[PDB]
């Protein structure tokens, strides 16, 4: 009941190990994306975005979930390596054309009827 | 009949005409507001009301399969003329 | 001036924890309203509610006070300091 | 004929398929949970998810089964079930010209042994179930998106996923690029609520609960 | 047949009084700034709110808190209910305590100064339903009505 | 607001914004970019044009279907301007030309045409008119471009008192004729700076910054009547600016001092061409004026937009000019040109 | 004339005459620039400086629970008690009844229709009061279709 | 059951990061578990036997060109079905969506009798057929 099958890791520490090596691969990769993909964002401007993507889902605690996003990040790295993603596909991570959205309640009330 | 709004825009049979202070009229300049001159509201009016000599009458719209589903109109009220709900043709009892 | 703007007693109908509060509102309330016939003492009850006392002061300030498992005398005492602690 | 519109019913095929269903149930009682033959003579075997590799192999190698062609491998998502994902294997036996269905269940975060070793045709199919639904297949030679665009976020065929998605594409001249933006349809999909409030088939009437 | 009422004579954009006292359309910022300034300047008992009839409960508590923070306890309502004695203090003083569904159980009903046919049509329907089967006896103290 | 100008949606393509606008001269540089932003938020643009409609093709795919509408207009025809600005909230004037054509001098495209636009916009009943000038606009500047821009500013202010006047300093972008100009100067031997270009200070502003500033000024309810000055964040010495331009392009740099009158003769010789005049006397002059600092005038930061330094957005402009050799070098390879402090 | 939202254009709590507190859900968004009422009040409080604590609909419902816990028990009749105390407090004023008869404000069908703002602004209730007032001649139409 | 070093994962299941749903559309929405009410136009109850989960209605504006019902809420026409309330709330918590479940209303069993139409002492006697 409370105990179920594992995906890859058998504890949170091994999942964190996999997250660590995935971050290793991404951090090593980033300048290769900047050069090969002819990107115009600075190298650090991609490494911090990798950091932010890792920090986004930093709240999850179910191990199987952690292995799942480890595989998904591995797949995205796989696409980025052998030029399977393109310039537009990579640039989607930096939401450029999107106008900045407001966070305070007052501006949301001024702009439209949404939560 | 198609008539002209004060702005200059022709009103359609649905009574549609953009307001003077409406930016949408920009789409119609150097073009024309596509409207249908043959108004169904008028065109059905002058069709003569048939003097049917029976209490009820069946209308199919003419042409059998070419027309509308056949419906039966009850011509009993002398104050009004039975009108088919599909094609708008009227019928009336011969002065009852 | 915190002239004791409003009292809100939120007691449960059936649970024993609010039992004492019930006793208070059964007996020691008519004379309470007779004492100060301007106070909006609110006795809005609800099912499955821990008995509590809210004392809305002036300028929109509130201090909730729990009345869990209190006695009738206990609730009386815990309210008299509230309406006597204001000038 | 007395039934010019009703589709003819074959009962000999029903008996043969029922006999083979009992055969398979007796052969592998460890995994075969429930076997049933539909009214139109199609046999379905519901097995435990651990029996994916064994049962298939049996159906592929036994002299009396000889199912040597994975016709189709798909999944059906039923959110109201605990293990919503329901993986379906369709197999065809060319020697006994017969089609079989092996159906297993799996939730979002439970892996399934890849049947690539048994049926090498499954290799692409599995990826599709991963891409469309999100069922992860362990021991797979290469699991990747096969249909969705690169960098896609989500599993489209899941029921809890809008048919219009969340992101549309556009070309922006400011960045000179095919950018992605939040979806915004000119005309929203008009959801039609077409369902007769009168019970259709008395045969499939769920008992009250 | 009142949904059409929510298609005519609607207020869509904020209005403010111009130099002739004429109502004119304005952005939310300007009207909110005017109201905020007037609330900031005038405080105490000179601030008040007469709640309507179709208002919700969230807006009522929001207005109550807003006017309380300016020390204004003059929250009034269009309807008048006797505040003498217990008043709003006891809930049962202003509640149909035995519910609408309880009407189908009572045997004698005494309506005082009311026309439930129009004031509460569903309540009158419930009274009639109890009148049919349970043979409940009604008695009116108000003016004779249908 | 009218019943159809009430803002609706979430800022996407198919969202009613209420910024129904006319952008004269949209077919070029910022005229494109502004439309893009106007197209992005969902505003009905009444883009007028005089060129071949094919040249307006790149204007088509930045607005939701039905939003962008193209109309024929002529500068010397009040009826055309009245037709294009009859139903519009804002009229943005972007008409300009770095040279003087046979049928249009500097005064025609910077005084006469802006005068007609402002007068017709006021007659029609528009609420905002954003006119665009140059930061180095002076009635006594030797270049007729800046002098005509100054008199045009005065005329536009007279005709439309509440017209927002924006004075960008120097637009650099993918098609800018300012960085591409210096990059293309490699063909004619070396780069011939006047007095080695060690006395001119230039403050270039990013194109996206200017277009976003225009959009914000439209949305800002206080931009009426004001006169903004859109400048970059740093002030570059002209020699150092060309150094940076040729370093990012990795082309060899061959500075060469050149007497002023000889460069005027070169500008005349290039003006002779019956096609796109690569360089004019006005052009060789303007590259030698410094950017007049005007701290009193409000800037981009007041509108809420942070100027992007040229270093970050220089690789976009000059990556095309690089040969196959340095075609893939990163953005941080070349160190920012030293800037004189503001 | 800060425009508010209507009952069909908001998710809000209404209490019937029996004490049951139900909630209406959003079906259409407010027309034009109109917004939710609680949002309007909260934004006004923020502008004026005395910002209210609640910033979301769930927060406002929590505040409603704080003021009255029976305003969140949706579709639950919370029976009140203590009729004796209310009666005892009532027998102190000794206010004297008048001689004017108890005449309900609405005594005919004509008064039922146009009561509230929405009903008054509507047109079908106008046709209804017309039908009931003069007679049967105001409701003739071609109902054949 | 599953002999692969079967691990205890007691903490509650959450796939909010494995669905691709953006930031906005995962807490600011409020799903609604409810048994659909019978269409009072009809008299059939076959549509009131399955629980349904739906998302709050958002802005729906008019397209300037033709007048369509333009919207920017992807989860507007998506309504899930569920056999039981518990399964629906399990799905809601699993995907991290705020809910407000309404209990299933059931028609109270009435007491019909043809004879009461022609009663002798009671008021249920009908005046017409
Ligand atoms: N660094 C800069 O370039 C700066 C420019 N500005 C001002 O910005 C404005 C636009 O600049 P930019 O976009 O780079 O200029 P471009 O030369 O790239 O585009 C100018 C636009 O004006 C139109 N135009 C010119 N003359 C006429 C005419 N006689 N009749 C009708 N249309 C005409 C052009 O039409 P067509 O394409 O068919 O020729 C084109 O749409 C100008 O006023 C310019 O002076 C301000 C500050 C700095
Ligand atoms: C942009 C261009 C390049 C292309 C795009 C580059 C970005 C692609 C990112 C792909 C990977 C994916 O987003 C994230 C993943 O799979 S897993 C993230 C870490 N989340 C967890 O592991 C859960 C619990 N979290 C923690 O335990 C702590 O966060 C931490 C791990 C830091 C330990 O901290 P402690 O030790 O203090
Ligand atoms: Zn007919």
């Amino acid at each position: 009941g409370t105990s179920v099958k594992p995906i890859f890791s058998r504890d949170m520490n091994e999942a964190k190990r996999r997250v660590r090596e995935l971050y290793r691969a991404w951090y090593r990769e980033v300048p290769n994306t900047v050069h090969l993909f002819q990107l115009d964002i600075s190298v650090k401007q991609g490494r911090d975005k990798v950091r932010e993507m890792f920090m986004k889902n930093a709240h999850v605690t179910d191990p199987r979930v952690v292995d799942l996003l480890v595989i998904k990040g591995k797949m995205e790295l796989e696409e980025t390596i052998n030029v399977w993603k393109q310039r537009t596909h990579i640039m989607r991570f930096f939401h450029e054309t999107e106008a900045p959205r407001p966070t305070d309640f007052l501006s949301k009330f001024y702009v439209g009827h949404d939560p | 009949g198609v008539r002209t709004s004060p702005t200059g825009e022709k009103v359609t049979h649905t009574g549609q005409a953009y307001d003077d202070g409406d930016y949408r009229r920009v789409r119609f300049s150097d073009r024309q507001k596509e409207v249908n001159e043959n108004f169904a509201i008028d065109l059905i009016a002058e069709q003569p009301v048939s003097e049917v000599g029976s209490r009820v009458i069946s209308c199919d719209g003419g042409g059998g399969a070419l027309g509308h589903p056949r419906v039966y109109i009850n011509l009993d009220k002398e104050t009004k003329t039975g009108t088919c709900g599909y094609c708008g043709l009227q019928f009336r009892q011969p002065h009852h | 001036k915190l002239g004791l703007r409003e009292i809100r007693i939120h007691l449960c109908q059936r649970s024993p924890g609010s039992q004492g509060v019930r006793d208070f509102i059964e007996k020691r309330y008519v004379e309470l309203k007779k004492a100060n016939p301007d106070l909006p003492i609110l006795i809005r009850e609800c099912s499955d509610v821990q008995p509590k006392l809210w004392a809305r002061y002036a300028f929109g300030q509130e201090k909730n006070v729990s009345l869990n498992n209190f006695s009738a005398d206990q609730v009386t005492r815990t309210l008299e300091n509230v309406l006597s602690g204001k000038a | 004929d007395t039934r010019p519109t009703i589709r003819p019913r074959n009962d000999v095929v029903h008996k043969q398929l029922s006999a083979f269903g009992q055969y398979v149930a007796e052969i592998l009682p460890k995994y075969v949970q429930q076997v049933q033959v539909s009214c139109f003579n199609e046999l379905e075997i519901f097995i435990h998810p651990d029996g994916v590799i064994p049962v298939l192999t049996f159906l592929r190698d036994h002299t009396n089964a000889q199912f040597k062609s994975l016709a189709d491998l798909t999944a059906v998502d039923v959110p109201t079930r605990q293990n919503r994902f329901e993986i379906v294997y369709n197999l065809l036996s060319l020697r006994f010209n017969s089609q079989i269905r092996v159906k297993t269940y799996t939730d979002e975060l439970t892996p399934i042994e890849s049947s690539v070793t048994v049926y090498k045709a499954a290799n692409w199919y599995e990826r599709e179930i991963w891409d469309m639904f999100g069922v992860f297949f362990a021991n797979h030679p290469d699991l990747r998106r096969i249909l969705t665009g690169y960098g896609f976020e989500g599993h489209p065929f899941r029921k809890d996923f809008p048919l219009s998605g969340y992101v549309e594409l556009r070309y922006d001249d400011e960045v000179k690029r095919v950018v992605a933006e939040p979806v915004e349809l000119a005309q929203e999909f008009r959801k039609f609520d077409l369902n007769s409030p009168w019970e259709a088939f008395p045969a499939y009437r769920q008992p009250p609960e | 047949f009142a949904y059409d009422g929510l298609k005519r004579q609607r207020l869509t954009q904020p209005m403010i009084r111009n130099e002739k006292g004429l109502l004119t359309y304005t952005t939310w910022e300007d009207a909110l700034s005017r109201v905020a300034g007037m609330l900031q300047s005038f405080q105490g008992n000179d601030v008040a709110a007469i709640a309507g009839g179709l208002v919700d409960a969230e807006a009522l508590v929001a207005l109550k808190d807003l006017l309380n923070r300016v020390d204004s306890d003059s929250l009034c309502t269009e309807e008048v209910f006797p505040t003498a004695g217990a008043g709003t203090d006891l809930r049962s003083n202003y509640l149909l305590n035995t519910t609408i569904a309880g009407v189908e159980e009572a045997d004698v009903i005494l309506l005082v100064g009311t026309n439930p046919r129009f004031e509460a049509p569903l309540f009158n329907a419930r009274i009639r339903k109890s009148w049919l089967h349970n043979d409940l006896k009604v008695a009116l103290i108000g003016s004779p009505v249908d | 607001l009218h019943h159809a100008l009430i803002p609706h949606g979430k800022g996407g393509r198919s969202s009613v914004s209420g910024i129904v606008a006319t952008v004269f001269g949209a077919t070029g540089f910022l005229g494109r970019y502004v439309v893009n932003h106007l197209g992005r938020m969902g505003s009905q643009v009444i883009v007028p044009y005089r060129c071949e409609p094919y040249d307006t093709m790149h204007l088509r795919p930045m607005g939701d279907l039905g939003q962008i509408i193209f109309m024929e207009w002529n500068g010397k025809d009040k009826d055309s301007i009245r037709k294009v600005v009859e139903h519009s909230n804002v009229v943005i004037n972007l008409v300009g030309r770095e040279w003087e054509t046979k049928n249009f001098d500097f005064e025609d495209v910077f005084v006469k045409i802006p005068h007609a636009i402002a007068q017709v916009s006021k007659e029609a009943g528009v609420e905002k008119l954003i006119h665009i000038s140059h930061l180095n606009a002076d009635i006594k500047s030797p270049s007729r471009y800046l002098r005509s821009k100054a008199v045009g500013e005065k005329e536009v202010r007279a005709a439309f008192p509440e017209a927002t006047i924006i004075k960008p300093s120097d637009i650099f972008g993918r098609e800018d004729r300012f960085l591409n100009y210096f990059a293309s100067m490699r063909w004619f031997g070396g780069v011939p700076l006047i007095s080695l270009g060690k006395e001119t200070v230039k403050q270039p502003v990013y194109i996206v910054d200017v277009s976003k500033g225009i959009i914000n000024a439209i949305k800002d309810p206080d931009a009426k009547g004001k006169t903004f000055a859109f400048v970059g964040p740093n002030r570059y010495l002209l020699f150092d600016l060309v150094q940076y331009i040729f370093a990012v392009a990795y082309r060899p740099f061959l500075p060469y001092p050149l007497p002023h009158f000889a460069y005027r003769w070169v500008g005349r010789l290039f003006e002779v061409s019956p096609f796109e005049p690569w360089t004019t006397r006005d052009k060789v002059e303007r590259v030698h004026m410094s950017d007049m600092t005007l701290p009193h005038l409000p800037g981009l930061e007041d509108l809420g937009i942070q100027a992007t330094p040229l270093e970050l957005k220089a690789i976009e402009v000059l990556r095309r000019h690089r040969t196959y050799r340095w075609l893939t070098s990163e953005m941080e390879d070349v160190k920012p040109a030293k800037t004189v402090n503001i | 004339i800060l425009p508010g939202a209507a009952y069909t254009e908001k998710s809000a709590t209404y209490v019937n005459t029996e004490g049951r507190a139900q909630q209406t859900k959003v079906a259409v968004t407010p027309p034009g620039l109109a917004r939710e009422d609680w949002k309007i009040i909260r934004a006004l409080s923020e502008i004026a400086g005395m910002t209210l604590p609640y910033d979301t609909l769930d927060q406002v419902r929590s505040r409603l629970e704080e003021v009255s816990p029976n305003l969140v028990r949706y579709d639950d009749v919370e029976g009140a008690n203590y009729f004796q105390q209310a009666n005892e407090l009532s027998k102190l004023v000794n206010q004297q009844l008048l001689a004017d008869p108890l005449v309900p404000p609405q005594l005919t069908i004509k008064d039922f229709y146009m009561t509230d703002s929405i009903s008054r602004a509507s047109q079908t209730m106008a046709k209804c009061v017309k039908a009931v007032t003069e007679g049967i001649q105001a409701v003739e139409e071609p109902s054949i279709c | 059951t599953q002999d692969t070093q079967l691990i205890a994962v007691d903490e509650k299941l959450d796939i909010t990061t494995l669905t691709g749903v953006p930031e906005e559309h995962i807490k600011t929405r409020k799903v609604r578990i409810f048994v659909p009410a019978r269409n009072n136009m009809q008299s059939g109850v076959n549509n009131t036997k399955k629980w349904k989960m739906e998302f709050d209605t958002r802005e729906r504006w008019e397209n300037p060109l033709m007048g369509w019902s333009s919207t920017a809420d992807p989860l507007s026409n998506l309504v899930l079905t569920f056999s039981t309330k518990e399964d629906a709330v399990a799905f809601a918590e699993k995907n991290g969506w705020s809910f407000d479940v309404e209990e299933r209303k059931v028609p109270k069993p009435k007491s019909k009798s043809y004879g009461a139409n022609f009663s002798w002492n009671k008021r249920t006697r009908v005046s017409t057929k």
